[PDB]
RNA sequence: CACUAGGGUAACCGGUGACUGGGGCUAAGUCGUAACAAGGUAGCCGUACCGGAAGGUGCGGCUGGAAC
RNA sequence: GCAGUAAACGAUGAUUACUAGGAGUUUGCUCAAGCUUCACAGCGAAAGCGUUAAGUAAUCCACCUGGGGAG
RNA sequence: UCGCGUGAAGGAAGACAGUCUAAGGAUUGUAAACUUCUUUUAUACGGGAAUAGGCGAUACGAGUAUUGCAUUGAAUGUACCGUAAGAAACAGCAUCGGCUAACUCCUGCCAGCAGCGAUACGGAGGAUGCGAGCGUUAUCCGGAUUUAUUGGGUUUAAAGGGUGCGUAGGUUGUUCGGUAAGUCAGCGGUGGAGCGCUCAACGUUCAGCCUGCCGUUGAAACUGC
RNA sequence: UCCCAUUAGCUUGUUGGUGAGGUAACGGCUCACAAGGCGACGAUGGGUAGGGGAACUGAGAGGUUUAUCCCCCACACUG
């Protein structure tokens, strides 16, 4: 399933702008509810923060966690979360937000190594090419997010605008990923 | 009699066969005497085969099925005609073609 | 007596607890081997063997710091009621390698390190650290 | 135990301790506090004051006054150690570098205050906080470094 | 004990009893309401509705009726599950609401699945 | 020769039965006060006899008892 | 001649070896057996035990596994 | 059990609910305005699972051509219009535990425990889990060391027999030699990395244990003889 | 290779020898002297189970259970 609910409530609950920029981040910024903590509370807040910022449900999150444990566990769990089709598409800037990237991947618009992959949880190994569909290179929504913005602030993406593709050089280290997540709390909770 | 046959060891919609030597009375996927290879008809068909053991069993007299006979016709297992010393002593090389 | 090796270990432990400097034991061959192993491994100050009209006496002068003894724990492993036999591939490590285990082997009586070096097993007499 | 006279404070537990008098019941407030700098120095204390903050402050002062030095290396222990205090028994073993602290409660508080990263800890006695923390610190105090073992025994290449 | 004592005798391990022995290792059983009566709790002072039911496994037991308002009566086929009531000696089983003769609680808008009430 | 069938005596496994006795829990309605303080005759163990009832008494033992 | 029970108790099985001091007492002559109370290390949940251990060790036997029902 | 969807980006503080006559929560939530179609529907192309007469010639093997052959089946997949259009529940929010206002009742009730009969009962508003599931019951393991060889105990918590003699059994001071039953060692026999599923569960291959049993050679510190 | 001693003796072709017959084949398998054999390392008798690899589950010790799958055994209303 998917959350498909109100996003500003989660944004005001967690304080951080996980989904992006909004006026409610500065106006009326407090946890939701007309009525609005133990270490269990903070650990649950951290785990739910990761889940909401990456669009992952509980069973998939647990599978990711113990896969990272089998193969610092909290350190590489974050890069496992980052290495996802929707997340990589969003970080390449070709889609505005992670939900938009997930919808674009789920629809027939994104190819991996020349073959269209529409599973928005496909792990992307290093040295792989992710590109827009050749039949969808001329969409009105597909171009304003990539062209014009042109952030390119991540030293593990190669963009190559002349082909509309993209490549992942290697898994970034835990310090270079701009996510305010304490993996020690999550690994302690799941331990 | 002793036979050379294929057991369906795979998944629904993906048939993967194991080439074994087994009695004719045994069940299809049950007991066997020796495993001599694999077979996959889904590709464009990858065949693993123990040449020495297949030759030994076809020499002692195991009767192969039709499909296993075709698999032995490929990979040149039925060269017993050439290896029977048919008024010669050298070994020909037809594998290159 | 039932277990002379256990008696020897107990005498050493009681002397250490009482804070004595020397300890006497009625001598035996395996106990001579054990005290030689202990002296070369550096757990006691020195020893002496006195062959009298009886089976003999072993006099052991213990090792103290400038007032803590060099020996912390002695544990008998293979008792008469339950004998313990092990090979070189399954021999144990005492105090995670900071202690020793005296082992009787067909090549003689030595510690677990020498036994694993020589690839032989036998009886685990005691753990010493 | 080497006394070795900034460390953060951790509150292990508090207790609603009462008294019986002819007039009525008079209630105190006890608290066990452990001070540590995640370096190898840990102390423990018991505050016995009226208010909760006053009890915590008294326990912090007592723990700061009573400190010991625990020999540690990296984030693990040199060897396995078992220690019993009162109705509580504790067992500590070394673990792999990527394992973390596997125990919770008073054991977790004491090991966090001492700074040990990788450890396998198990409690085989009772769940009393006083005796539990005292047994854990006793187990840490009876722990000998490889250098200390080498110095006590003689040569330092004994492990070969 | 000594090693030889253990060799001669050994160790004996008992078997833990089942908290719902009348079910005969079944999740639910079927019965008929032999009697429908009311009992008093052992510091509560309520009037708890209970039914004596003879189950199909040749056993008669007492089953509590949860909720407010029961349409059951004598000689009614009911579904009986495990679960006991703390402040009531005797009874150790519950009657499933909304199954067989037992009807769901009327006017329920919360905890509906525990009392067999459909969505309004 | 034995598969059965038949009679009879013997077991074991089971139901039911005029009538007659323990135990548990819930009520507590009644009757006394045995134990907890030297609990108002110190208490308890064994044994025997005797009582609506808790119990009483005789003989030996113990302190898990005062008090001297 | 039966019976075979007890707070039949040190509420503490037998054997062997080792480990600190004070106060008395009996016998054999300062020494060794025995006999009882304070008391190191140690043990114990504590009261306490402490060379006559409930300390350190080894061998064998007996017994326990929540309370009633129930010896 | 695994995977996917029920939409994606902007839009100020509508009407209707609550808690306080204004303010706060629902709330960027709805309403319109801009795109996308995974998926559903209607149409077309539609694989794979299907491989099996001469020409050497030893006269027959055997190696080479051709022929039909799909229950699944509009089934994968590919492509074409015109549309957010067809698609979210269940549990619990006084402590353990993540999540609190108001109205009822003051018995009806609820509970795994501390218990409340209400920051615990019933509803309304919000909150927190999980999510095509969510809870209840039944069964089995671990925490439990609650049978303790690894790894518990017996003065007073359960637990030393009333005390001995003694059968079977268990244990055996020191030392010199033999043997090889226990023990030890060698040699034989036997029993993570890829690839394909669009991803994953799942299929499949090799590196990797065989550390159980048996045979056959040696060693002699310890136990046994 | 499961429990019960509130299950202590069991067996009379039962143990062995000679000969014969029978069987694919050895053999009390069957048929015509000596007497034995088996048991507190549990005979005998009673109750309950098909047995393994798997599978599940414990750091380990292990344990539970044979739902699908594979190997062996027994059976086809009752003899
Ligand atoms: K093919
Ligand atoms: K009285
Ligand atoms: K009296
Ligand atoms: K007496
Ligand atoms: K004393
Ligand atoms: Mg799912
Ligand atoms: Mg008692
Ligand atoms: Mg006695």
């Amino acid at each position: 399933a998917r959350y498909t609910g109100p996003k500003s409530k989660i944004a005001r609950k967690f304080g951080d702008p996980i989904f992006g920029a909004d006026k409610v981040l500065s106006k009326k910024n407090y946890p939701p509810g007309q009525h609005g903590t133990s270490e269990y509370g903070l650990q649950l807040r951290e785990k739910q923060k990761a889940k909401y910022t990456y669009g992952v449900l509980e069973k998939q999150f647990r599978h990711l966690f113990h896969r990272a444990q089998r193969a610092v566990t909290g350190e590489l769990l974050i890069q496992f979360l980052e290495a996802r089709l929707d997340n990589v598409v969003f970080r390449l800037g070709i889609a505005p937000t992670r939900s938009a990237a997930r919808q674009l991947v789920s629809h027939r618009h994104i190819t991996v190594d020349g073959s269209v992959v529409n599973i928005p949880s496909y792990s992307v190994k290093p040295g792989q090419v992710i590109g827009v569909r050749e039949r969808s290179k001329s969409l009105e929504v597909i171009a304003d997010a990539l062209t014009g913005f042109n952030h390119s602030k991540y030293p593990w993406m190669e963009w190559d605008q002349s082909s509309l593709s993209g490549k992942l050089l290697h898994m970034p280290d835990r310090t270079d990923i701009p996510e305010n997540i304490k993996e020690q709390l999550i690994v302690e909770l799941y331990s | 009699a002793t036979k050379i046959r294929l057991q369906r060891h795979g998944r629904k919609g993906y048939a993967f066969y194991k080439i074994v030597v087994a009695d004719s009375r045994a069940p299809r996927d049950g007991k066997f005497i020796e495993r001599i290879g694999s077979y996959n008809p889904n590709t464009n068909a990858t065949i693993d085969l123990n040449f020495e053991r297949a030759l030994y069993w076809i020499g002692v007299g195991a009767q192969p099925t039709d499909t296993a006979r075709n698999i032995l016709s490929r990979e040149g297992v039925l060269m017993m005609k050439h290896l029977l010393g048919g008024v010669k002593k050298g070994a020909f090389d037809q594998a290159a073609a | 007596m039932t277990d002379p090796i256990a008696d020897y270990l107990t005498r050493l432990r009681n002397a250490i607890m009482a804070g004595h400097r020397v300890v006497s034991v009625p001598a035996s061959n395996i106990k001579k081997e054990i005290t030689k192993i202990l002296f070369d491994k550096g757990y006691i100050l020195n020893y002496k063997f006195e062959e009298n009209d009886s089976q003999g006496i072993i006099k052991v002068a213990l090792k103290y710091d400038l007032k803590v003894n060099a020996i912390k724990k002695l544990k008998r492993v293979s008792r008469p009621g339950l004998r313990k036999y092990v090979g070189y591939r399954d021999m144990p490590r005492v105090l995670n390698g900071l202690g020793i285990a005296i082992v009787s082997t067909p090549r003689g009586v030595m510690t677990d390190k020498e036994a694993r070096e020589l690839k032989v097993g036998g009886e685990v007499l005691c753990y010493v650290y | 135990v080497y006394n070795r006279v900034e460390l953060k404070d951790r509150l292990v537990a508090i207790n609603r301790v009462t008294k019986v008098t002819k007039g009525g019941r008079t209630f105190t407030f006890a608290a066990i506090v452990v001070v540590g700098n995640e370096d190898g120095v840990i102390g423990w204390g018991l505050g016995k004051a009226g208010e909760v903050p006053a009890a915590i402050a008294k326990g912090v002062e007592a723990a700061k006054k009573n400190l010991i030095r625990v020999p540690v290396h990296n984030g693990t222990i040199p060897h396995e150690q078992a220690a019993s205090y009162g109705g509580a028994s504790v067992f500590l073993k070394p673990a792999t570098t990527g394992t973390g602290v596997k125990a919770g409660g008073a054991m977790r508080a004491v090991l966090d205050s001492v700074g040990v990263t990788d450890v396998l800890a198990k409690s085989k006695g009772s769940s009393n906080p006083h005796n539990l923390v005292k047994a854990t610190i006793q187990a840490l105090a009876e722990m000998r470094s490889p250098l200390m073992v080498a110095q006590n025994r003689g040569i330092s290449v004994e492990k070969v | 004990p000594t090693i030889q004592q253990l060799v001669r005798k050994g160790r004996e391990s008992f078997a833990d009893k089942s908290k719902s022995p009348a079910l005969n290792s079944c999740p639910q059983r079927r019965g008929v309401c032999v009697r429908v009566y009311t009992t008093t709790p052992k510091p509560n002072s309520a009037m708890r509705k209970v039914a004596r039911v003879r189950l199909t496994n040749s056993k008669e037991v007492n089953a509590y009726i949860p909720g407010e308002g029961h349409n059951l009566q004598e000689h009614s086929i009911v579904l009986v599950r495990g679960g006991r009531v703390k402040d009531l000696p005797g009874v150790r089983y519950h009657i499933v609401r909304g199954t067989l003769d037992t009807a769901g609680v009327n006017g329920r808008t919360q905890r509906r699945s525990k009392y067999g009430a459909k969505r309004p």
